[PDB]
Formats: C-alpha cells, structure tokens, sequence
C-alpha cells in the first residue's frame, strides 16, 4: 500500500505570499493563466 | 502507467532570509 | 553596517539567519554563538531647519 | 542642413555660431637656463632603506627628460596622472625625488591604490598623484658573497 | 513636525509668520525673542441670525486693490560646444 | 460597440413650446484634489548606504543635492500655498448661531457635531472614513521622510465650518464686504430670481422645495457609502505617491551594471583603483534615478497646482455666490 | 508686494548660476579644466577622462532644460490665467466673485511691468450697516404683494 | 553593452518625461475646451472676449 508521486522541476518565476509569521501561504506561476500573469 | 494533477504543490523557501508581509517573486 | 541592535520578537525559522522587509533592506538577524533575533535599525537622523 | 530638408519654411532659423579661430601660438616661459641635477638621485650610491627614505627638492631649473634613459634594464617606467611623453613642455612647480630598496617585486605595490606588504608602513601613494615612477632593478651593486 | 530647540511656546494665537509645521508658527515678538504659537484663523464673528431680521448697508466704501501676475519668463540659449568645452 | 446614449427626437415646430411645471433639488458632488504629501529626501543617505568613501565621492559630482532640495522645498511651498488659498479665503471665523430653524432646511449633516471630538460633520467623517514593520518606516531608514502640512485637519474643519456658516446665515454678502445677516428663505428667493424664477415659486413651495433638498442631502450621504469609486481622484495622487516612493525605493537594490548594489561587499573585495570605476557607476544611477523622482514629483505638483486652482475659483463662485456659468 | 516678478527672476537666475557652477565639478575625473587632461595625459587616456565631463555636463544641460520647460509651462499658465483676466476685467464687467477683485467689480485698469502686469481692480465694498425687520411679502386686500 | 542599456534607458525615460509634459499640456488645452464647450454651447456666457 505504497504510492509516490515524482515530479519534474523547470526553471519558472513564483510570486509567493509571505505570512506576518514568517511562513508562505499562497502563491502564483506567473506564467500559467493570463490571470496569473496580471497577479 | 498512472497520472495525477498535482493541486498547486510543490512550493518550497527558496532562500534562508526571513520576509512578513512581503510579496517576493 | 551601523545599527541598534534591540530584541525583537520576530519568530524566525531554524535555516533562517538574515531577514529582509518590504524595502528590501536588512531589519533583522541571528547572533552567531547565543542563537537569538535581533531587531536592527538605524540611528536617529533628519533635517536639521533654522 | 540644419533642418533636415530641402524646403525651408518662412521664419528665422538658428544654424550654429562663430567664433574667430587663433593665428598665433605664444608660450612666455621663465628665463631659466640651469639644468636639473639628476646624477645625485639616481646615479647616486647607498641608497637608504624603504622607512627611512630620503627626499630632495628639485626646483628653479629645466627637467630635460633625456639623460634619464641611460640604463639599459630601465623598465617598469609607469606615469601616474600623466604620461611618459609630453612632459618637455609641461611647467611644474616642484619635483620630489625618493629612493628606495625593493625585495624583488614590491616595485608594483608603489602604485596609487596598490596594497601588499610594503604598501601601508614605509611609503604609501594616495589616488591623487601625478609623477612616474622608475626601477631600474640594481643587483649587482648592492650584492656579494658574503650578503648585504 | 519634530523639535523646536530655542524658542519658547506661549498660549497666545496671533497670524502665522513663519510657517513650522502642524499649525504652530514662530514670530520675533516680546525683552525681544523667538515665539512658538499656534495660528489663529482670523477673528471670531457671531453672526445674528434671526427670521425675521435683515442688514442693509445704508453707505459703501469704493476700494481699489492690486493683483501681481507673472506674463513673459527671460528668453535663453545656451551654446553646446562653447559650454561643454570651450575653444 | 458602446452606446453614446438613448436615441432622442424632440418635437421641433414653428409654433410649439415646452415650459415646465414643475422642479427638483438635485445635489451634486465633485471631488477635487488640493494638495499632496510632503516630501523630502536625504541625498547623502540615499545614494551612499553608511559609507565613508561614497560621501567624500559624491561631492565632486556638483551640487545637484541642493538643487533636489530646493526643488522639494519649491514642492512643499507650493501645496502648503494651495491649500491656503483653497481653504483660507475669509479673514474671520463665523458660528452658527444655537437656534438651527432655518424655515425648514436641515443642515445637520454639513454642519460640524459636538459629540465627535474631532469637530467634523457626518459627511466629513464618513469622506475621512474612506480615504486611507509597515512601510512608513522602512521607507524613512532610506532618506525619504514625510514633512506634515502646516494647517492641520482641524483648521481646515474650522474653516469650512466658517465658510458654511457665513454662507447659511449671510448668503453671498460675507465674500464681498461684511457679513450681513438674511433669513434662508429670502436667500432662496434670491438664488431663484438669480435663474429667472420669481420669488413666489418659492415662497409658496418653501415645504416642499425643503423636503427636497432634505432628502437630496440624504441621498448623497447614503451615495458616499457603497461605492466602487468614490473618492476616486484623491485615491489616484495617493497611490501616485505610493507608487513613486516604492520604486524609488526599488532602485536601490539595482545593480545598474555593477556586481551588487550593495557597497561594503564592493569596498571589501575590490581595490579602490577598481571600486572608484565599480562605485561611480552605481551613484550615477541613484542620482538619475532620484532626478527622475524629482522631475516627476514636480509634473504632478503642475497637476496638483492646477487642481487647486480650479477647486479655489470654485470656492470663490459656486460657494461665495451664484454663478451663472453652465455646467 | 513686487514678489511673483522677483521670485521667477531669482529663480532663473539661480538656474543660470547653478548650471555655471557645475562646469567646476569633476564628476570623478581628474580636473575640470579639458585643455589640463589635453596637455597632460595621452589621447587614450585623456579620452576616456573627457567623456565623463562631457556625460556630466551634458547631463546637467539637459536637467536644466528640463526644469525651464517645466518653469515655462507654469508661466504659460499665469499668462492665460492674466489675459483672462484682462479680457474679463478690463474688457468688460465681470460677475465672477473674487476674480476681478474682493468685492462687487466695477471697472479694473491694467499696468506694465517687468516680466509682468498689474490690475488695479476697482472694487465697490457697502459699509456702515443696519439692522432692520424684513418680510417675504404683504397683503393689503387678500392677495400677497412680492418684491419686484 | 552595459553602457548601451543605460543610453537607451535615458533616453526612453527622457521620451516619457517629454510625454509626461505634452501630455499636462494638452490636459490643459482640453480642459479648457470643455469649459469653452459647457459654456458657450450648452448656454450662454457672458463672459467678454
Ligand atoms: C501567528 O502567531 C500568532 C501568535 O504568535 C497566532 O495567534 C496566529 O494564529 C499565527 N498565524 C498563523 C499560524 O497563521
Ligand atoms: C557557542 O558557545 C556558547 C558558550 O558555551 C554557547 O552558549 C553557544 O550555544 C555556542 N554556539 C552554538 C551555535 O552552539
Ligand atoms: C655615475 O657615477 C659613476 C661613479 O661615480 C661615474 O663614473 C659616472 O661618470 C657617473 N655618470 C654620470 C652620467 O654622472
Ligand atoms: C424664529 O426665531 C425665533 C427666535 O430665534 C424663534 O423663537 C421662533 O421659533 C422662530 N420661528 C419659527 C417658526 O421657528
Ligand atoms: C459714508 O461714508 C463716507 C466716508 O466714511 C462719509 O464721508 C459719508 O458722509 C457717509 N455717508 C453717510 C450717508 O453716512
Ligand atoms: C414650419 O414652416 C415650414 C416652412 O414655412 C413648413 O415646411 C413646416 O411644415 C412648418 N412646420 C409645421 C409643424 O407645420
Ligand atoms: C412636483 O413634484 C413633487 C414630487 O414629485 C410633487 O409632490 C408636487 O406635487 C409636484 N408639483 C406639482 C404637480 O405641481
Ligand atoms: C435632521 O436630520 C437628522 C437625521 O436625518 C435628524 O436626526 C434631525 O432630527 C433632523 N433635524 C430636525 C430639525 O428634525
Ligand atoms: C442689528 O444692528 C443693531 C445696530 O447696529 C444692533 O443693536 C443689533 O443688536 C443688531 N442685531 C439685531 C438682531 O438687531
């Protein structure tokens, strides 16, 4: 009952989201979606 | 074989410096 | 750089040692030997008007 | 030309400026005739060590760069602030000579803005000079067997 | 605005005669010296407001005063080559 | 394709016309921006981060630290004197007087309250309401400070205050000469035969020309509120500024062309034969950076100066009298 | 009074004075004086100290051609502002409050001046007030009487 | 190719800020356009010249 679930990485740009903790939350591609690109 | 969408995973620190309230791209 | 260094209450992360702001500047780091995290900021300074 | 085109349109245009160029070439120098002495800062013996570093004033005379290049091994001839040529028309005010003892390549620490071993205790250049400096690397003068 | 180090802070109001900042003004009033005050926005005038009541003025005052206003700026041209570097 | 507006066809003949039997009090509300932040900026701090070699380099390039300065200095004036001729235009501070019947016009919503301490209408609160480490002060540690305006929000509520007052209990005549007193109701009967309608028109309508206006007023406090864009031409200069203040502060990690934008790793690295030619890149492009602030920082005081202008003639119409200027 | 006039005029004077000044700056070279790098260094390297004297200067001319057209488009905004006034003032009586005057305008004159004009706005201010008993109409036999 | 970027960089900033003032310019004019339009066309002005 195992399953694991390798990706591939590639170089991409990430606008991530900083918590007042000091921890991310959120965070866009940038290059999926046009609405990705205007965030 | 098997394929799964992976839901807005995989996001990790990239650096060592500490940010609050700081949108860093 | 120049500085006061004063206690913050700033909750860093164990593989955290610098800490940035939104004006990308340093405002805090982590004492090398006793592990804690400073608040650093500038010295007074302003315009000076007779 | 001015406007960029072969039809010019009523109005007053600004074209360039004037100016009467010079016909003549005057220099009025001092009426000194006495050459500088330089047989008593380079072709003198003993020089002293690199702390204790001599200093003479050359003044109230002509600098006819000529019978510097005599010796053969006279390499490393940098300018700083100036350059190796056009200096028989240039009118100073004072002119310094040092002497020192280089180990075997300290000759490049003596440089405006150079660091190394001997380049902060004994003699130090700040980035405003304006001279040249010269070695001529001596080692068969101040050298014997039984060691200096 | 900051801190004021030489001049004394009184209670009075009077006009603003050198503007500091956050509505305190300095003057060189009286013993002569360098006040701080806040400025006053001109005299308080209760007028009498009734329903019944009306003011009329019965004579008038012909006033002339003068308004400044700048019309032409002094005509320059500046030389390029004789500027950046002369002959 | 958007549409211009709804097809119209008036009935045009020789010997036909329209008169109207009837009228509304409408309010209306135009914003208008009077003056901006204050601003000031450290030359030495900016350009040079605590470094001793970057200041005793920065003095060979001229004096452009004092013309920036004097150009802010300008700036400051400059709001500093449009907001005192926009606001500032009575020499003397009227009250509204205890008894507020004013043949039935409710001016409760314009005139200042008691209760809040901050001396204000309830329209003035709610426009306060509205128009909004943290970034004042990491933006400080970098030379740009935040000069305060000379009169202060109460001055300028005093101010308006006075000005609502000379115009409820005197009308037009406080702009002019003194402030003579006249009941509303025979000021309104001014303002109509300013138009053309005679005096009757209000004089047998006062009840319901009030309830008109009363609601008018109600309508326009309720408009303020739930709105996409309301205060719309002050938001604008605000995040002008905003903006303006974060990319000058964005040009400092600029490399410009160096290996790092910051100074001590340069210094420490690299010899001053090569740090002067790796350093004086990096001044240069602050000080255009920081000219082009300037530059900027004075087309939108152009702006700001020709807004002010245009709200203080309104001032001096609209408010201080009747002007038959359409539209 | 005379301050509008005298502060544009202090003010391109000041501008003028900078932008002469800024020719005794350096902008990292070695002088400000071109015909001293010509006469001293080498063309490979008098050139290279040249152009930053040039990019300094020619920078400075063009922020001080920038700020002149910032300056002359404020005064294109006074001229108007003053030949509406004029026309509006002098040309005619205009009901504008506070524009030909503070007060009820009755006639403006206009007068030279330097870089400038002056309006002697004549106005008409009432004084010496009384209070008195109004009313919004009478009625002498059941039909109200208004004010024409 | 430093040198380059930061010329043409100039001068695109040079181009805005020359835009930037044509552009108040003609806010101005067209201002004053639709002050002459509202007051002549939607009425009548009294206003001389
Ligand atoms: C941040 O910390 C505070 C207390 O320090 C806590 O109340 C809050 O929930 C935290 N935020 C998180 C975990 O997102
Ligand atoms: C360095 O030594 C001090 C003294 O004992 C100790 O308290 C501290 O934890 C040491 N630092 C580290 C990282 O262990
Ligand atoms: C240099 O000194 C040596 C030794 O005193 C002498 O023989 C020689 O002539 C000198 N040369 C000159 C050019 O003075
Ligand atoms: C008119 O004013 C007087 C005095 O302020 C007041 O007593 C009276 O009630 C007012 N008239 C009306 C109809 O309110
Ligand atoms: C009006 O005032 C002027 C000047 O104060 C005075 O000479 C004149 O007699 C006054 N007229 C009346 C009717 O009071
Ligand atoms: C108005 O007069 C013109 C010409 O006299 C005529 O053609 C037109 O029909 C008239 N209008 C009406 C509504 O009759
Ligand atoms: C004018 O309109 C108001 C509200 O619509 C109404 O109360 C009033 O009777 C009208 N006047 C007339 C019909 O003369
Ligand atoms: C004016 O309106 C407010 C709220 O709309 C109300 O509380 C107040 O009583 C009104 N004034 C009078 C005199 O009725
Ligand atoms: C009106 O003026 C007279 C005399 O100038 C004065 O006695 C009175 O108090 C004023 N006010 C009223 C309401 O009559």
């Amino acid at each position: 009952a195992a399953a694991y679930y390798v990706g591939y990485l590639q170089p991409r740009t990430f606008l991530l989201k900083y918590n007042e903790n000091g921890t991310i939350t959120d965070a866009v591609d940038c290059a999926l979606d046009p609405l990705s690109e205007t965030k | 074989p098997a394929y799964t969408n992976s839901f807005t995973r995989g996001v990790y620190y990239p650096d060592k410096v500490f940010r609050s309230s700081v949108l860093h791209s | 750089g120049t500085g006061v260094l004063t206690e913050s209450n700033k909750k860093f992360l164990p593989f955290q040692q610098f800490g940035r702001d939104i004006a990308d500047t340093t405002d805090a780091v982590r004492d090398p030997q006793t592990l804690e995290i400073l608040d650093i900021t500038p010295c007074s300074f302003g315009g000076v008007s007779v | 030309c001015t406007l960029k085109s072969f039809t010019v349109e009523k109005g007053i245009y600004q074209t360039s400026n004037f100016r009467v160029q010079p016909t003549e070439s005057i220099v009025r120098f001092p009426n000194i005739t006495n050459l500088c002495p330089f047989d008593e800062v380079f072709n003198a013996t003993r020089f002293a060590s690199v702390y204790a570093w001599n200093r003479k004033r050359i003044s109230n005379c002509v600098a006819d760069y000529s019978v510097l290049y005599n010796l053969a091994p006279f390499f490393t001839f940098k300018c700083y602030g100036v350059s190796p040529t056009k200096l028989n028309d240039l009118c100073f005010t004072n002119v310094y000579a040092d002497s020192f003892v280089i180990r075997g390549d300290e000759v490049r620490q003596i440089a405006p803005g150079q660091t190394g071993n001997i380049a902060d205790y004994n003699y130090k250049l700040p980035d405003d000079f304006t001279g040249c400096v010269i070695a001529w690397n001596s080692n068969k003068l101040d050298s014997k067997v039984s060691g200096n | 605005a900051g801190c004021l180090i030489g001049a004394e802070y009184v209670n009075n109001s009077y006009e603003c005669d050198i503007p500091i900042g956050a509505g305190i003004c300095a003057s060189y009033q009286t013993s002569q010296s360098i006040i701080a005050y806040t400025m006053s926005l001109g005299a308080e005038n209760s007028v009498a407001y009734s329903n019944n009541s009306i003011a009329i003025p019965t004579n008038f005052t012909i006033s002339v005063t003068t308004e400044i206003l700048p019309v032409s700026m002094t005509k320059t041209s500046v030389d390029c080559t004789m500027y950046i570097c002369g002959d | 394709t958007m549409s211009l507006g709804a097809e119209n066809s008036v009935a045009y003949s020789n010997n036909s016309i329209a008169i109207p039997t009837n009228f509304t009090i409408s309010v209306t509300t135009e914003i208008l921006p009077v003056s901006m932040t204050k601003t000031s900026v450290d030359c030495t701090m900016y350009i040079c981060g605590d470094s001793t070699e970057c200041s005793n380099l920065l003095l060979q390039y001229g004096s452009f630290c004092t013309q920036l300065k004097r150009a802010l200095t300008g700036i400051a004036v400059e709001q500093d004197k449009n907001t005192q001729e926009v606001f500032a235009q009575v020499k003397q501070i009227y009250k509204t007087p205890p008894i507020k019947y004013f043949g039935g016009f409710n001016f409760s919503q314009i005139l200042p309250d008691p209760s809040k301490p901050s001396k204000r209408s309830p329209i003035e609160d709610l426009l306060f309401n509205k128009v909004t480490r943290d970034l004042i002060c990491a933006q400080k540690f970098k030379g740009l400070t935040v000069l305060p305006p000379l009169l202060t929000d109460e001055m300028i509520a005093q101010y308006t205050s006075a000005l609502l007052a000379g115009t409820i209990t005197s009308g037009w005549t406080f702009g002019a000469g003194p402030a003579l007193q006249i009941p509303f109701p025979m000021q309104m009967a001014y303002r109509f035969n300013g138009i053309g309608v005679t005096q009757n028109v209000l004089y047998e309508n006062q009840k319901l020309i009030a309830n008109q206006f009363n609601s008018a007023i109600g309508k326009i406090q309720d408009s303020l509120s739930s709105t996409p864009s309301a205060l719309g031409k002050l938001q604008d200069v605000v995040n002008h500024n905003a903006q303006a203040l974060n990319t000058l502060v964005k040009q400092l990690s600029s490399k410009f062309g160096a290996i790092s934008s910051v100074l001590n790793d340069i210094f420490s690295r690299l010899d001053p034969p090569e740090a002067e030619v790796q350093i004086d890149r990096l001044i240069t492009g602050r000080l255009q950076s920081l000219q082009t602030y300037v530059t900027q920082q004075l087309i939108r005081a152009a702006e700001i100066r020709a807004s002010a202008n245009l709200a203080a003639t309104k001032m001096s119409e609209c408010v201080l009298g009747q002007s038959k200027r359409v539209d | 009074a005379l301050g509008k006039l005298q502060d544009v005029v202090n003010h391109n004077a000041q501008a003028l004075n900078t932008l002469v000044k800024q020719l005794s700056s350096k902008f990292g070279a070695i002088s400000s004086v071109l015909n001293d790098i010509f006469s001293r260094l080498d063309p490979p390297e008098a050139e290279v100290q040249i152009d930053r004297l040039i990019t300094g200067r020619l920078q400075s001319l063009q922020t001080y051609v920038t700020q002149q057209l910032i300056r002359a488009a404020e005064i294109r905004a006074s001229a108007n502002l003053a030949a509406t006034k004029m026309s509006e003032c002098v040309l005619g009586q205009s009901k504008r409050v506070d524009f030909c005057g503070k007060g009820y305008h009755l006639m403006s004159f206009p007068q030279s001046a330097p870089h400038g004009v002056v309006f002697l706005h004549v106005t008409y201010v009432p004084a010496q007030e009384k209070n008195f008993t109004t009313a919004p109409a009478i009625c002498h036999d059941g039909k109200a009487h208004f004010p024409r």
